[PDB]
RNA sequence: UAUCUGGUUGAUCCUGCCAGUAGUCAUAUGCUUGUCUCAAAGAUUAAGCCAUGCAUGUCUAAGUAUAAGCAAUUUAUACAGUGAAACUGCGAAUGGCUCAUUAAAUCAGUUAUCGUUUAUUUGAUAGUUCCUUUACUACAUGGUAUAACUGUGGUAAUUCUAGAGCUAAUACAUGCUUAAAAUCUCGACCCUUUGGAAGAGAUGUAUUUAUUAGAUAAAAAAUCAAUGUCUUCGGACUCUUUGAUGAUUCAUAAUAACUUUUCGAAUCGCAUGGCCUUGUGCUGGCGAUGGUUCAUUCAAAUUUCUGCCCUAUCAACUUUCGAUGGUAGGAUAGUGGCCUACCAUGGUUUCAACGGGUAACGGGGAAUAAGGGUUCGAUUCCGGAGAGGGAGCCUGAGAAACGGCUACCA
RNA sequence: GGACUUUUACUUUGAAAAAAUUAGAGUGUUCAAAGCAGGCGUAUUGCUCGAAUAUAUUAGCAUGGAAUAAUAGAAUAGGACG
RNA sequence: GCCCGUCGCUAGUACCGAUUGAAUGGCUUAGUGAGGCCUCAGGAUCUGGGA
């Protein structure tokens, strides 16, 4: 039951170190690295299965594989997602396109839609204002305060001078 | 070893808490904050063994939860949230305000205070610098940055704060003859006064005070509080003002107020 | 992890284990105010044996010490509260002197014989004993 | 890992110390970046902490100073001649600070003449004004100026490559500069 | 020990970021840091007049003096630049209630503006750690020479 | 709570030990055992070995739901309740346990950081992002590639997973933006002066280097090179601005540049209101999660002074292959022979070094009661060390982690 | 703020100081070992005393003393004040 | 009367001692040297020089 990994090439096996992001391991931890057996990219009479996948066609079908077709299980959810698998220009409304799956509930058939991320709204640009106002806002605010300090300190030189000049 | 203790040993705890022994095993640990672990009144501790008010420490974040508590004008929702002295503790049912300020036997006492006195609150200044863009800042003692303070204000003056704004109406400075509140050592809550700081370049200055019973005692700076003038203080001082009685006089004070 | 349970033994026992007379003399002293144990008699002499400690100590200091002061005045007021210690005698170079029998005539078996109630010593220790 | 405690090593008494703990890495240590000229070629290390140190391994240009100009270029590095710690890190054209290196010039010489008019070695209008404000400024120095002739000037790694990603330093002048000419002949 | 060359290293010894700028003609050739340590220790002249670099000098390089203020002894001026000391003390024994003489070596830097030599009674500052087992760094002498000039030939 | 007694002789007085006597938070064992309360407990020997179960997981209105999940109703045809799985985040460095090592080590009391790192909590903190700056850059918001899942499978076997097909973001990877002003360098022109000028670029923070300011020990003058502001055109400069420390090249700022360019919100929940030129325009309430820098708090690492049991049937020790110091570097979070290169010859010791032993973790403390002492502390709190023995390392703020991984040994 | 100071031991008083343990105050856990409680009324919408003190010695710090015991001083004057 | 040593018996302890004897633990020369980490290369594939 060992797996293929492609890139070892050998037509054995081997034990190697493996990480995250790779064949033939799952992490069970953040860090975790854990040393296993692996079954070489070439292929030989030990295999106790090959995978194959076909590239083009050939003369005549293949029983349970040309002759049936099963679709895909998930539609575009993220705005532009959708905008490009229908191609749509952002002009034409997303929420009309967003994909729709009936469902029954024995006497009711009801029916259910995504929830379009990226989608920009009313509520969104109420928050881009807001952020662009708070700093501007602020930067007023702090420049303000500074000046106030500039004359506690401009008119205490006007008490060192009233200072040095009473005695 | 390997990282921030989380847990608190019962024993380990400040005694100024006045936990019992048994009962047991663990204290509070005071989360981190304003005030530093060995010098701090948690919420737990307050609205539960002071105030009587919750029985359960579950029933103490029952209390918090609701956003009754408030300290320093702020809601405060953490069960071990580090109170400390000087800060402000209202309840909004029950209009009830209060502040942490200390005993003469050194603990945290349990001190109504005004509705109006709770809008403000005092601060040692802790250090001076001078922070980025040139704008100058002072910390006062519970970690607060309050930028632009005045140019006379110097390490070791206390300073009056608006609370409901971040800001400073007032400084008093560090001089001969001033109200002193003891925050450290065995004279911990005892007031009184100044005579005079020996120097000692490269450690630890000490303050002499006097109190209102020409009694004389002596600190590090540190452990120095300044609140006012003689008379004048800024704050409300607990029952008592700090004074600290002989056993034989506190015995005799208590077997004098006698008959039912 | 959890806080010791602080505790303390309450008796002392005879240096010499066959002192004839020592013998005899605790014996009486049962047998009069209804005694069970020799530790009835141990466990006074060592609370009197202490409170000796504390008196002897007191008296070495200054005359109007504070802690001499303080101390030996709680020491005779708390004597004279059980009525071991007479009023006449209210000043602890008595409680220095103070034999054992002084605490011994202070028990509940035997005040509730002194007067009436009882008659006999040890029906005194039944009745209490019994609710 | 390389451990830089005190825990192995003698007592000044010279005794020997036992093992007590095993190595933590708080007290660790890495290998040296031993960083080389050409190329721009830069590893991020993780240090305590978050925070990044960039150990420069190979490096062709870096940013340098003319002090008594006070003004700072970007030139190639021709590449370390001289090194005081340990000469296999000039014959292996190796950069770590301290190192005497040789920059280029051309950068410090099209600023000069275009701040001077005046050309080293051998009609604008401000500029012109410019220039007539300056000089009896521009008397430079005569083991700097010759130099340029070479096309190579004299620098003094100042910073930490292994630990920066950077390889900046200041040209060598006047007393510092006549010190390491000295060395590089008196031992050609 | 330090003694003439001063400009005796593979390196060019000099203090860092004091530039000398060589277009202004100068006439004192190099301009010199230096601070004052505090505790109101002098700084000596020897420091300020002088043209050694060190930068453990306390009054010439990059040092500060803070924490412990010691004087001892000295016993050996054998390694350049830095000195051994003897701190004498009688340790009390309570059993016998007597004591007994101890002492400990202290191994401390020493700036060429001092001129040191064994017997020196010195007063040294602690620092921080500037070698393997060096935490401190002289700042005064006491003593002088223990009356040597005083001891040449016949009447 | 300052006590002694029995035994050498024929008898005597001594010396002197053996024996008795009393306690032990001091263990075992024997016999005996009714009640209240209190409650230690596989330390000692073997830090020997371990069957099986359990001891670390975690969701708020508020990151991610098309469960082909449950519930239906209640406005909700993008989504909206509830919610497995999974992603993402945070935690697993706390706790608990043991005393193997450890004898200037640990530890204690006392210091230091002007010698550093610090998730978090708390408080401060960001108008600068583009481009040779009119035929313009997605901001009404830019890119895919993946779990779960569906489906095809492999192995006797495990918290093994492969080939195929989908789809999300506060995961991954990108990438726009805002007032005014001043100061700088350039400089087309015109005109000879004392010379002045349109307009052009550059200036967030962070990084790295070099430079400069950061005064003050009480007062005054002349001159060289640049070159400021005001002219009563010989000239004057009149008031001139300064933070902290015992102490700094400190805090902070200024100049010339540098960077495979750090940060500068493409995020989420509640409410939905004003406002006129009716653009679904432009505005706008409360608070979540973020975010760079500084402070604060929880810390950490090193660190000064002094103090340790027996031992000379251990007297010299230390530099092989760093032993003690200097210079430079490298490395580190950062000091430092920590490591390297050059160079030197130092460092410790009868005031006991160095070596050996320890049935040695250090401390708070425990037992014994004239006092002085003597003995003990694996063990409820504090510190330290470890996880069968060694070493190594990934993740991370924090581990040289063991209920993490890698290798060797058993 | 400048300019400079012969060294030490001893003793004094003081600061800095974790708790539990120890000594010890207050409180009738029914007694007591303990515990840090508890106590008063209008016992129907509350009043109130507490949670002391001592010790903590060596070392380091800070202060008073000037006996006891060391130390250094001016003799080839290279002396002291100006 | 006391009493000393060889010589003889039982039993016990420790010593010397061919075996260049044995065992456990701590360091350690020389040789061999796993592994991760750093680094010179590499390039299954998978994209805009990088990974
Ligand atoms: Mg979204
Ligand atoms: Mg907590
Ligand atoms: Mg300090
Ligand atoms: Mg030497
Ligand atoms: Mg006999
Ligand atoms: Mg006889
Ligand atoms: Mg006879
Ligand atoms: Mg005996
Ligand atoms: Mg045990
Ligand atoms: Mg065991
Ligand atoms: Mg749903
Ligand atoms: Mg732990
Ligand atoms: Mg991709
Ligand atoms: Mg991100
Ligand atoms: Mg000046
Ligand atoms: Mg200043
Ligand atoms: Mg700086
Ligand atoms: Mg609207
Ligand atoms: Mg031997
Ligand atoms: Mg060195
Ligand atoms: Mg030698
Ligand atoms: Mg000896
Ligand atoms: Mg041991
Ligand atoms: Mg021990
Ligand atoms: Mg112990
Ligand atoms: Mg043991
Ligand atoms: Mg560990
Ligand atoms: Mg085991
Ligand atoms: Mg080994
Ligand atoms: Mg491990
Ligand atoms: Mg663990
Ligand atoms: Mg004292
Ligand atoms: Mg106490
Ligand atoms: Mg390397």
């Amino acid at each position: 039951g060992f797996p293929m990994k492609q890139g070892v090439l050998l037509p054995t096996r081997i034990k190697l170190l493996l990480t995250k992001n790779v064949s033939c391991y799952r992490p069970r931890r953040d860090g975790e690295r854990k040393r296993k057996s692996v079954r070489g990219a070439i292929v030989g009479p030990d295999l106790a299965v090959l995978a194959l996948v076909i590239v083009k066609k050939g003369e005549q079908e293949l029983e349970g594989l040309t002759d049936t077709t099963v679709p895909k299980r998930l539609g575009p959810k993220r705005a532009n997602n959708i905008r490009k698998f229908f191609g749509l220009s952002k002009e034409d409304d997303v929420r009309d396109f967003v994909i729709r799956r009936e469902v029954t509930k024995g006497e009711k058939t009801y029916t259910k839609a995504p929830k379009i991320q990226r989608l920009v709204t009313p509520q969104r640009l109420q928050r881009k204002r807001h952020q662009r106002a708070l700093k501007v806002r602020n930067a007023q605010a702090q420049r303000e305060a500074a000046a106030e300090y500039a004359q506690l300190l401009a008119k205490r030189l006007s008490e060192r001078k009233a200072e040095k000049a009473e005695i | 070893a390997r990282g921030p203790k989380k847990h608190l040993k019962r024993l380990a705890a400040p005694h100024h808490w006045l936990l019992d022994k048994l009962s047991g095993c663990y204290a509070p640990r005071p989360s981190a904050g304003p005030h530093k672990l060995r010098e701090s009144l948690p919420l737990i501790v307050f609205l539960r063994n002071r105030l009587k008010y919750a029985l359960n420490g579950r029933e103490v974040k029952a209390i918090l939860m609701q956003r009754h508590v408030k300290v320093d004008g702020k809601v405060r929702t953490d069960t071990t949230y580090p109170a400390g002295f000087m800060d402000v503790i209202t309840l909004d049912a029950t209009n009830e305000n209060f502040r942490l300020v200390y005993d003469v036997k050194g603990r945290f006492a349990v001190h109504r205070i005004t509705d109006e006195e709770a809008s403000y609150k005092l601060g040692k200044v802790k250090k001076v610098q001078l922070g980025k863009k040139g704008v100058p800042y002072v910390v006062t003692h519970d970690g607060r940055t309050i930028r632009y303070p005045d140019p006379n204000i110097k390490v070791n003056d206390t300073v009056k704060i608006d609370l409901a704004s971040g800001k400073i109406t007032d400084f008093i400075k560090f001089d001969a003859g001033k109200l002193v509140y003891v925050t450290g050592g065995r004279n911990l809550g005892r007031i009184g006064t100044i005579v005079h700081k020996e120097r000692h370049d490269g450690g630890f200055d000490l303050v002499h005070i006097k109190d209102s019973l020409d009694n004389t005692f002596v600190t590090r700076l540190n452990n120095v509080f300044v609140i006012g003038e003689q008379g004048k203080p800024y704050i409300s001082l607990p029952k008592g003002k700090g004074i600290k009685l002989s056993i034989a006089e506190e015995r005799d004070r208590r077997r004098a107020q006698q008959g039912l | 992890p959890r806080a010791p349970r602080t505790y303390s033994k309450t008796y002392s026992t005879p240096k010499r284990p066959y002192e004839s007379s020592r013998l005899d003399a605790e014996l009486k002293l049962a047998g009069e105010f209804g005694l069970k144990n020799k530790k009835e008699i141990y466990r006074i002499s060592f609370q009197l044996s202490k409170i000796r400690r504390a008196a002897r100590d007191l008296l070495t200091r200054d005359e109007k010490d504070p802690k001499r002061l303080f101390e030996g005045n709680a020491l005779i007021r708390r004597l004279v509260r059980v009525g071991v210690l007479s009023e006449d005698k209210k000043k602890l170079d008595y409680v220095l002197a103070l034999k054992v029998e002084d605490f011994l005539e202070r028990r509940l078996q035997t005040q509730v014989y002194k007067l009436g109630l009882a008659k006999s010593v040890h029906h005194a220790r039944v009745l209490i004993t019994q609710r | 890992g390389i451990s830089r405690d005190s825990r192995h090593k003698r007592s000044a008494t010279g005794a020997k110390r036992a093992q007590f703990r095993k190595k933590r890495k708080f007290e660790l240590g890495r290998q040296p970046a031993n960083t080389k000229i050409g190329a721009k070629r830069i590893h991020s290390v993780r240090t305590r902490g978050g925070n990044k140190k960039y150990r420069a391994l190979r490096i062709e240009t870096g940013n340098f100073s003319w002090a008594s100009e006070g003004i700072s270029k970007k030139t190639r590095i021709a590449g370390v001649v001289y090194h005081p710690s340990n000469n296999e890190l000039v014959r292996t054209n190796t950069l770590t600070k301290a190192a005497i290196v040789q920059i280029d010039a051309t950068p410090f010489r099209q600023w000069f003449e275009a701040h001077y008019g005046q050309t080293l070695g051998k009609k604008s209008k401000n500029a012109e004004r410019k220039w007539a404000a300056r000089a009896a400024s521009a008397k430079i120095e005569s083991s700097v100026e010759s130099q340029f002739s070479a096309g190579r000037l004299y620098a003094c790694i100042s910073s930490r490559p292994g630990q920066s990603g950077r390889c900046d330093g200041y040209i060598l002048e006047g007393e510092e500069l006549a010190f390491y000419l000295r060395r590089l002949t008196a031992k050609k | 020990s330090t003694e003439l060359t001063v400009q005796s290293e593979r390196a060019f010894q000099k203090q860092p970021h004091i530039f000398n700028n060589p277009k202004v003609k100068t006439s004192k050739r190099t301009k010199r840091w230096y601070k004052n340590a505090g505790l109101g220790f002098k700084t000596p002249k020897t420091a300020i007049e002088g043209s050694y670099i060190d930068k453990k000098c306390p009054f010439t390089g990059l040092v500060s003096i803070r924490g412990k203020i010691l004087t001892g002894t000295v016993v050996s001026t054998k390694m350049h630049r830095t000195i051994v000391i003897r701190r004498a003390y009688l340790h009390y024994i309570p059993k016998y209630n007597r004591y007994e003489k101890r002492h400990k070596n202290v191994p401390v830097h020493v700036s060429p503006a001092f001129r040191v030599q064994v017997g020196d009674i010195v007063t040294v500052g602690q620092c921080r750690p500037i070698s393997k087992t060096v935490r401190f760094n002289v700042v005064k002498v006491s003593a002088a020479a223990a009356k040597a000039n005083k001891q040449f030939a016949k009447f």
